[PDB]
RNA sequence: AUCGAGAGGAUGC
């Protein structure tokens, strides 16, 4: 009766962006991006690849409350290198590993029998 | 910025004190006979056993976010295999002519017993510890 | 709840994803907390579970009858032969993350009963409604969009807190409150209020 | 007694209650549908027309908004019908009865109320789903698990009414309670069984988590702490980061049994400043105990800081454990075969010990202790000989339990459970009692008709030889049944006596209140105490300090 | 044919009953440490034997699996709660017309049964599903 | 599966719950209190079947 | 019975002492005995202690008991509280029980005792006695829907 | 001013035992500045611990005894709730009376 | 249902105890909570 | 009451497999054990969706109009 | 190829048992989740009810019908009903279906999902066919009927995803193991004697190597190799599940990449 | 009668009850567009504003503290210390 | 609406 229609898990509401980006007041060269209508299947990937990048000091995400579909990823990087890039380079680096995955699988699947 | 004590110690007792990833260790000092050491060592990260002999340092040196490595291309006060970083809590006067400092590497502890470290093992927050070979 | 006085409410709902899961791929339907175990000492709960698993596998009835020759041992030796570890543990993988779980977890079939008392049949609220006739107080029960009784025992804790202005409003502004005249002399309510 | 001293009243609500590890201590999950109903009367003022006119427009049906608006004449503009409802120019010194919003004060109680503490102001978080949500550690002083207890909420109507909750009744200000001159809110369940698990010397976090947990804590300075381990791999200790939770200048000392500044059992506790030095964090430290962290952090830093502290510990511990797992199998009541020989050979030498005293009593040698029946000092002799067999066999199974034992581990944290529970579950249940005598003879000179008359031995008078694991027997069952029943019996009427007492207790001191001369009197103005509590001190602030002018040698004194 | 007698509590007062008809009265001539510890045979006059002890119970506890492995007031709770448990309350619910009735979408007979569930027709109008349960201190909700 | 044993009245299923009384026609002796003039009383509830 | 007591040298030590316990009580005469310390002897009847040793000794006895209830279970209630209660009874000169007989028939406004036990009759004989009721007690002001001279209500407020 | 002296007495005995000249200097080596504070502190820290004129201590004390009463349920003496009952009744018909001679 | 058709009232020295002679006749466990606890039995 | 489609816990369709279950038991004379395994029910939540389920529908069907 | 190394051992119409070499664990996971949750599908989601004298109530069947496995092969070209510019539904967003049966005989008349019937234009795409894996050839078991009972229905199946309801999920059980001997000691196994004579050796313990007593802890090592296995309900065949998983994962990663450009 | 400017025992400090009520009493006035005596550096909650008016000792109220006999004492909210 | 009975929920660890 108070229940929140499923679809508010993946559809954005109103006046809401798929990202709000904000500067961490604590450190320098630090940033905490919000991720509306998302979760672990997405946060957890971003971070851990964001940790292969050797020019990143800090990276983490947090589902603040499972009632809602958010998750905040905070990213701190070397002098100069603005984090949006670290996000970028990493974001891509996955697309790639995924692009091969598809194909490499594609190759193997075609070879089996049954 | 520099070293604060050095010696070569002799393992006398290895204690699986109902643990699996930590040992309390009892080492003795080669040279000085008025000295010993009690110490907590991650035996999964650096094995120790009966009748071993390990070099031991201090230093307060080589406080802002501990950056990761990137130190395949940096300075590293380590020819040493095994190295922790804690805080000193009490410095104990037991007779003499003697003295003993206690250390806490986030719970892993250390007791050291002697006298010349009077002007060296300060009671500051910094204090690394390096074991090798 | 279940069947061993181990009654409980749903605190949350998780999707098959975020749930822990076994390496065979099994999610669990519900999770209870291993704290409601040692104090109420219900051990049968633990058994039925173990027995059930064996029964889910062997496709047999679990003989849960009282005084019988049936041991935890007895079940285990069977559950062992059957591909799992003899006391109902299974290595589980957290689901947010994928990383295997540092401790093994107890996991089985276990008859669970949906009881009456759903939240939505209780959830009652009021902000001013109808009054009773005699008192001019609010009406009893939720069934009439009721009023909640600030019970004597409660008032005492408002005296206890020393918050008087709160205690006056909760017993005046809302609940009753009425305007009557009194005689300067004969100190009663004889005064005919010929207002206007 | 039912209409003046206690009135039915408006502006109130009630639902079921459920535990929310991601709520601040002093908060309350109001179901949206309730927040849609309860109403604060707010005044028209330059400060608010904007948030407000907005709400009037927002409608009494989407959330932040209102029913009713009230005017100069003082007539009721009804915002769910009314021709000029998408209109209305708010005109200073008018009133907009808005819905209840986030961060409002509310009095939230639980019956039966036997505390100032069973009535506490909370902040408001409007949420989805129709359960009233609260932070575990606002459990103890309301006394409500989540098995299905309902709870009550009231909403203030004057500005001052607000104040009066948010300055006096507000939860944080209750955290260390008059009653027991110690705190009353603690670290409970999971978090407790976790904040230990986290703390063991063997518990090392590595970077991936370490960073998240850090993030996880909301007040984190953003300055990663240097790791304890830097060698072959950079790791942190459990203690290491939990410490992030703990504020600054928080100092703490313990010493348990074997506690020697090195504590080679991780005994005691040493907390120097924001950090932890050695020893396991558990109940004695983190529960609502006396010398413990909560009692410290409050008097030290504030209610607020401590209040926050709660969240911090949990938000982290929860997280660590969330990823580590924990459980309880039946294998957590099993114990060694070679012990399950000792347990039985410990019962069978107590059973054969009753048998001799029994056989001796029957040969009239049994001497009557001064002042008691010959029978009386057999009845007592035996009960002692049977309780002893249990604790003995019980404890003989506490020694067999490994460290990896879950049940054994909660007890170690003091999360739930105790000794007995082990002894019961794993070794032997015990002697049943009704009006403190081993099972009576309801049948003439026997207990059941499966027994022979004049049988006084343990198997016949309610000794349950077996464990819960092994399984009770017919007789055993029926006995233990007899006993347990007594439990239920009084609780349905031990409480009815209790509840009379309180009402009297309350009705009699009621109006005794310290006056503005610090004397303590009633409505007649008759002293009862010339200074409150013999020292004009309020209980809260007081704690247990050793007066060490008292003990010691005349010698050790002078030195 | 007189193989069974009806006995009341007054007469009960004068008899000697045996629990297990088997083990409790053959000869007296190795021992599974797993089984519980049963007392003895120590009577020689036995008039009557019990039908099955399981039968000291009533309708609601007969729905409890291994009650002989439970702490006692616990058996009572479940006894009180079986009665608020939801299910098929009568086959003919469609036809009958009384204030309030609830039936389970997909009830199930339990995985662990009582020899006594059999005559209570539980396996046949059960109230409750055999849900996969996990005991575990997850998230913390 | 309906097993009966109830009644129907105004259309609602009604059950008689067995009442329980102490039996009539039985001799019992009943030790009595300290500030009572009576040490032992023997009661018989006598009624015709 | 155990006892911790001063050695000369300074320290407290363990001097164990034989002690006699009883069924039933006549203190008026057990203390007058030889061989026994009539400064120290104890009867758990605090009602007897009241008669023999005076109203003030009875205070503590009551307490010591009320206390031995609280902490026999293992609890601990801070002194001030039970102390308050102890005094509360023991000020009207004799022991003034926590029941309609004792506390609830002493002065105090009628409207007040009205809120306890003998509701009507209080009012009755209070109408005939032509009682005056102060209006200084919690209960009194609740009944009339006023701010009760209580914490927040102790003082007036002016400008 | 005499009731004033009396009311502190206990607290002072500590005070003096912990602010003993040998201690202040020998056991926890203070300074002038540090001391002046330690003092200035206690004064205020104390002043906060007084009972506020308002505190409704009647109820307080009741509750404070009532609760742990409710926490009672289950070597022969009248204990637990019934004894409590006997105590508040001013029980002339008491179940376990006992002397305890020394 | 099966239970409500087998219930036992007793109106009003120790009458809520489960008593030796109940073995085999009344159900040792089944019984209602609080209010009139132990008075009511089921067969 | 009509064999569920797809077990709540695994998700695998279990509707289609009621009928077959019956035959494999009561015709070619198997035990429910190996009977659940021929139907491709290896995982036991989905093993328990069928062994437990009680087909009451048969009964409600008995009633006439 | 270059990185993530898939290799099948056993494979079928419903099982793809495959190692997945050289990846982050973090990923492998996200793959499985997105697998179970976010891969769109078709299933019934609106039941218009003409007549139903069944022994089942209306909203039951409606539920039952939801679950029924419908063809989602060409699904990725059917348009979301929220999106498509039409008032309620259309054949550009929905496949409408019909069920009628009627008690004909004495002997209980079944109502299979073979008795389901497409009505709207398929525009020639492969969609909305009630899947049958049944040997006898009657997919699922909607309901039963006695002598004189009708049932008249109108299913409008629409695009959707498991996150919105486990009907739209196209999987079920996803097998998932890594490091079968605890070499990473990610777990701490519970025991009463021999940890290794107490738990079972997982089938996965042949491909990998044993530890050898003498070797110390390998600490710096991380998570490679993930002994997975995907079963399928079969709206989408096995291969497309994994394929489209990878796909949707990548797809929604990418929407962020676009989001960042659009700010 | 009265009680003089001096000759005062009455805890000079602020009883929480006094304070709470004083805050409250301005918190009321404020919320009814009555004049404000501080600079609202950003807050607009009337209670949160009174907390500022206090923290800056500008509240024109006198406590009247009642002694049990019928006398009483005046304290402006300037005079009283506010610890707590 | 009002008076009357009865069943049940929370504390039972
Ligand atoms: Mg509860
Ligand atoms: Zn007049
Ligand atoms: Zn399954
Ligand atoms: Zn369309």
């Amino acid at each position: 009766m108070n229940a929140p229609d499923r679809f508010e898990l993946f559809l954005l509401g109103e006046g809401e962006s798929k990202l709000k980006i904000d500067p961490d007041t604590k450190a320098p060269n630090a940033v905490v991006i919000t991720f509306e209508k998302e979760d672990h299947t997405l946060g957890n990937l971003i971070r851990a690849e964001l940790l292969n990048d050797r020019k990143v000091l800090f990276a983490a995400y947090k589902v603040e409350h499972p009632f809602f579909a958010r998750f905040k990823l905070r990213i701190q990087t070397t002098e100069g290198y603005d984090p949006k890039d670290a996000l970028k380079n990493a974001c891509n680096s996955i697309i790639n590993k995924l692009g091969a995955l598809k194909t490499n699988f594609e190759t193997e699947w075609n070879l089996q029998t049954l | 910025s520099n070293t604060l004590f050095d010696d070569i110690f002799q393992v006398s007792e290895v204690d699986p004190g109902r643990y699996n990833k930590v040992c309390r260790i009892e080492a003795a000092s080669t040279t000085q006979d008025q000295c010993k050491l009690t110490l907590d060592i991650n035996v999964e990260l650096f094995p120790v056993a009966a009748q071993d002999s390990l070099t031991v340092t201090i230093a307060s040196s080589l406080t802002r976010s501990w950056r990761p490595p990137q130190a395949g291309d940096r300075s590293l006060a380590d020819d040493y295999d095994y190295v922790m970083y804690g805080t000193a809590y009490k410095f104990e006067e037991v007779s003499k002519d003697l003295i003993a400092v206690y250390y806490s590497f986030g719970g892993l502890l250390m007791r050291l017993e002697g006298n010349y470290r009077n002007l060296n093992n300060l009671k500051q927050e910094n204090a690394y510890l390096l074991i090798r070979r | 709840a279940s069947r061993h006085g181990q009654k409980g409410t749903i605190g949350i709902t998780y999707r098959r994803e975020d749930m822990p899961f076994t390496a065979e791929g099994i999610v669990p339907d519900l999770i209870i907390n291993p704290h409601a175990i040692p104090s109420r000492m219900t051990v049968a709960h633990l058994i039925e579970c173990l027995l059930s698993k064996v029964a889910a596998l062997s496709g047999n009835e679990g003989d849960a009858s009282p005084f019988t020759d049936i041991t935890v041992e007895g079940i285990s030796k069977l559950l062992r032969e059957h591909g799992y570890q003899s006391r109902g543990f299974e290595v589980m993988y957290n689901g947010h993350t994928g990383k295997k779980l540092m401790a093994q977890i107890f996991f089985g079939p276990t008859y669970y009963q949906r009881l009456r008392h759903m939240v939505d049949d209780k959830i009652h609220a009021r902000a001013r409604g109808p009054m009773q006739v005699l008192t001019r107080q609010p009406v009893e029960g939720r069934s009439r969009d009721g009023g909640l009784r600030f019970g004597e025992m409660e008032r005492d804790c408002m005296i206890a807190h020393g918050a008087a202005s709160f205690l006056k409003e909760r017993l005046m502004e809302a609940s009753d409150a009425f305007r009557v005249h009194i005689c300067g002399i004969c100190g009663l309510m004889t005064v005919i209020a010929k207002l206007n | 007694r039912g209409n003046l001293m206690g009135k039915r009243v408006d502006f109130s609500a009630r639902t079921v209650i459920s535990g929310d590890p991601n709520l601040e201590l002093d908060q309350v999950g109001v179901p949206k549908s309730i927040a849609k109903t309860l109403t604060y009367p707010e005044v028209v003022t330059p400060y608010n027309i904007d948030r407000l006119t907005q709400l009037v427009r927002n409608g009494p049906n989407e959330h932040p908004g209102a029913k009713y608006v009230i005017r100069d004449s003082g007539d009721r503009i009804d915002l769910r019908y009314s021709k000029r409802a998408g209109d209305i120019q708010l005109q200073y010194g008018w009133k907009v009865e808005r819905h209840i919003m986030d961060n409002d004060p509310v009095l939230f109680n639980r019956q039966p109320s036997l505390h100032k503490m069973s009535m506490m102001a909370h902040r408001v978080k409007v949420i989805p789903y129709s359960t009233f949500r609260l932070n575990l550690s606002v459990t103890s002083p309301y006394n409500a698990d989540f098995d299905g207890d309902e709870m009550n909420l009231h909403v203030p109507q004057s500005e001052e009414t607000r104040a009066e909750l948010s300055q006096l009744c507000a939860v944080p200000l209750q955290i260390v309670s008059p009653q027991s001159n110690k705190p009353c809110m603690g670290i409970v369940q999971d978090t407790l069984c976790g904040i230990r698990k986290l703390t063991l010397r063997d518990t090392f976090i590595e970077l991936d988590q370490v960073l998240n947990m850090l993030y996880w804590v909301p007040d984190w300075d953003g300055v990663i702490p240097t790791p304890a381990i830097i060698k072959p791999k950079p790791l942190w200790s459990g203690k290491q980061i939990l410490s992030v939770a703990i504020p600054n200048g928080i100092h703490l000392q313990r010493f348990d049994e074997g506690t020697t500044l090195l504590s080679p059992k991780d005994n005691g506790m040493l907390i120097i400043d924001g950090q932890i030095i050695f020893g396991v964090v558990e109940k004695k430290t983190v529960g609502s105990s006396n010398g413990g962290l909560i009692h410290v952090v409050t008097r030290e830093k504030g209610p607020q800081v401590c209040a926050k502290l709660f969240g911090n510990i949990q938000k982290v511990v929860n997280f660590w454990l969330l990823h580590n797992g924990f459980s309880t199998g039946i294998g957590d009541t099993i114990a060694d075969g070679p012990t399950m020989r000792e347990i039985t050979e410990t019962i069978a030498e107590a059973k054969k010990k009753v048998l001799d005293v029994t056989k001796e009593a029957q040969a009239n040698l049994l001497t009557a202790k001064h002042g008691m029946t010959l029978r009386e000092s057999f009845e007592d002799n035996v009960v002692r000989f049977l309780n002893e067999a249990r604790d003995k066999a019980g404890r003989l199974a506490e020694v067999n339990l490994k460290d990896l034992n879950n049940v054994k581990q909660m007890v170690m944290a003091g999360s739930k459970g105790s000794f007995i529970n082990i002894a019961q579950m794993s070794a032997c249940v015990g002697q049943q009692s009704v009006e403190g005598k081993r099972i009576a003879f309801g049948f003439v000179d026997r207990t059941l008709p499966h027994f022979s008359k004049d049988d006084y031995s343990p198997e016949s008078k309610g000794f349950v030889e077996n464990s819960y694991l092994r399984g009770l027997t017919p007789q055993e069952f029926f006995f233990h049944a007899m006993g347990g029943r007594e439990g239920l019996i009084d609780t349905a009427v031990k409480t009815a006596e209790t509840g009379y007492i309180q009402r009297r207790l309350v009705k009699a001191l009621e109006d005794i209140m310290v006056h503005y001369d610090n004397t303590t009197r009633n409505s007649l103005g008759n002293v009862i105490q010339f200074i409150y509590g013999e020292d004009g001190m309020d209980a809260a602030h007081i704690e247990k300090q050793s007066l060490d002018t008292i003990g010691g040698s005349d010698a050790a004194f002078e030195k | 044919e007189g193989l069974v007698e009806y006995i009341d509590a007054e007469e009960e007062e004068s008899i000697l009953i045996a629990m297990q008809p088997e083990d409790l009265e053959p000869a007296e001539a190795d021992v599974d440490p797993a089984k519980r510890i049963r007392v003895s045979h120590h009577a020689t006059t036995f008039t009557h034997c019990e039908i099955h002890p399981s039968m000291i119970l009533g309708v609601a506890a007969s729905i409890i699996p291994f009650p002989d492995h439970n702490q006692s007031p616990r058996n009572t709770y479940q006894s009180a709660m079986g009665k608020q448990a939801m299910g098929v309350f009568l086959t003919n619910y469609n036809v009958r017309m009384d204030t309030m009735a609830n039936i389970l979408y997909y009830p199930q007979k339990p995985l662990g049964t009582t020899r006594a569930m059999e005559y209570l027709k539980f396996r046949e109008l059960p109230a409750g599903q055999n849900a996969i349960v996990a005991i575990a201190c997850y998230s913390g909700y | 599966f309906d097993m009966g044993g109830y009644f129907i009245i105004n259309g609602s299923e009604k059950v008689l719950i067995a009442q329980e009384r102490s039996a009539g026609n039985i001799v019992q002796v009943f030790k009595k209190a300290a500030p009572s003039p009576i040490s032992h009383v023997a009661e018989i509830r006598s009624a015709l079947e | 019975y155990d006892r911790k007591v001063p050695s000369p040298t300074g320290e407290y030590v363990k001097e164990p002492e034989w002690v006699l316990e009883t069924d039933g009580v006549n203190l008026s005469e057990v203390m007058t005995v030889p061989g026994i310390d009539p400064t120290r002897i104890y009867t758990n009847s605090f009602i007897d202690i009241m008669e023999v040793l005076g109203i003030e000794a009875g205070r503590a006895a009551l307490y010591k008991e009320v206390y031995n209830v609280i902490a026999s279970d293992g609890s601990y209630v801070n002194y001030r509280h039970m102390a308050l209660l102890v005094d509360v009874m023991t000020t009207q000169g004799g022991l003034t029980s926590v029941t309609r007989h004792g506390f609830n028939r002493s002065n105090t406004g009628a409207l007040m005792r009205c809120s306890f036990e003998e509701t009507v009759e209080i009012l009755f004989e209070a109408g005939a006695s032509a009682e005056l009721d102060d209006c200084r007690g919690v209960s009194e002001n609740v009944i009339l829907g006023q701010m009760a001279p209580i914490g927040t209500g102790a003082f007036d407020v002016m400008i | 001013q005499n009731a004033q002296r009396d009311a502190v007495t206990l607290f002072c005995c500590l005070l003096r035992s912990r602010l003993a000249t040998r201690r202040v200097l020998q056991e926890y080596r203070l300074t002038k500045q540090a001391f002046d504070w330690v003092l200035s502190n206690i004064e205020a820290q104390f002043l906060r611990s007084v009972v506020h004129p308002g505190e409704m201590v009647g109820v307080l004390a009741a509750q404070s005894i009532g609760e742990p009463a409710t926490q009672m349920t289950l070597k022969k003496v009248t204990s637990g709730v019934p004894r409590l009952k006997e105590i508040l009744n001013v029980a002339k018909n008491m179940k376990t009376p006992s002397l305890t001679v020394y | 249902t099966l239970s409500h058709l087998r219930r036992t009232n007793t109106p009003i020295a120790k009458p809520r105890q489960l008593h030796n002679t109940h073995w085999g006749l009344v159900c040792p466990a089944e019984t209602p909570e609080g209010q009139a606890c132990g008075l009511v039995k089921n067969l | 009451m009509i064999v569920p489609v797809r077990c709540f816990s695994c998700g695998k369709v279990v509707g289609d497999k009621w009928e077959s279950y019956l035959n494999l038991l009561q015709e070619d004379e198997l035990d429910e054990g190996t009977a659940l395994s021929r139907l491709g029910l290896k995982r036991y939540c989905c093993r328990r969706m069928i062994l437990t389920h009680v087909d009451l529908i048969e009964k409600f069907l008995r009633y006439n109009p | 190829e270059e990185g993530p190394q898939v290799k099948i051992r056993e494979a079928s119409k419903d099982n793809v048992d495959f190692i997945l070499s050289n990846v982050d664990l973090a990923m492998a996971n996200s793959l499985r989740r997105v697998m179970i949750a976010e891969i769109p599908t078709l299933a019934i989601d609106s039941v218009e009810v003409e007549t139903n004298t069944t022994v089942l109530a209306d909203e039951f069947i409606a539920h039952r019908l939801g679950l029924i496995p419908l063809q989602s092969m060409d699904i990725e070209q059917l348009e979301y009903s929220r999106d498509c510019f039409c008032e309620d539904h259309c054949d550009k967003c929905s496949v409408v279906l019909t069920l009628q049966a009627f008690g004909e005989s004495e002997s209980t008349t079944n109502v299979y999902s073979k008795d389901l019937v497409i009505v709207s234009n398929l525009m020639g795409r492969n969609i909305g066919h009630p899947i049958i894996q049944d040997k006898e050839g009657n997919g699922v078991l909607i309901c039963k009927l006695r002598k004189g009972q009708e049932l008249k229905l109108t299913c409008v199946a629409k695009k959707g995803i498991a996150k919105e309801h486990a009907k739209w999920g196209p999987a079920a059980a996803i097998e998932f193991e890594y490091d079968p001997w605890n070499k990473l000691k990610h777990t701490d196994y519970w025991y009463e004697q021999d940890s290794a004579k107490e738990w079972p050796q997982s089938k996965n313990c042949e491909y990998e190597d044993p530890p050898n007593e003498g070797d110390p802890f390998d600490y710096k090592a991380q998570a490679d190799t993930f002994y997975m296995n995907v079963e399928s309900v079969g709206s989408i065949p096995v291969d497309q599940v994994v394929v489209r998983g990878i796909d949707t994962l990548q797809k929604k990663v990418a929407s962020i990449l676009l989001a960042l450009t659009q700010m | 009668k009265a009680i003089p400017k001096d000759q005062r025992a009455t805890t000079p400090y602020m009883t929480k009850y006094e304070r709470a009520r004083i805050l409250g009493t301005r918190a009321l006035q404020i919320s009814m567009n009555a004049p404000v005596f501080v600079d609202l550096e950003g807050e607009t909650d009337p209670l949160r504003i009174a907390m500022k008016e206090l923290a800056e000792k500008k509240i024109p109220l006198v406590i009247r503290r009642y002694l049990p006999d019928g006398s009483f004492e005046d304290w402006s909210v300037e005079e009283l210390i506010v610890d707590l």
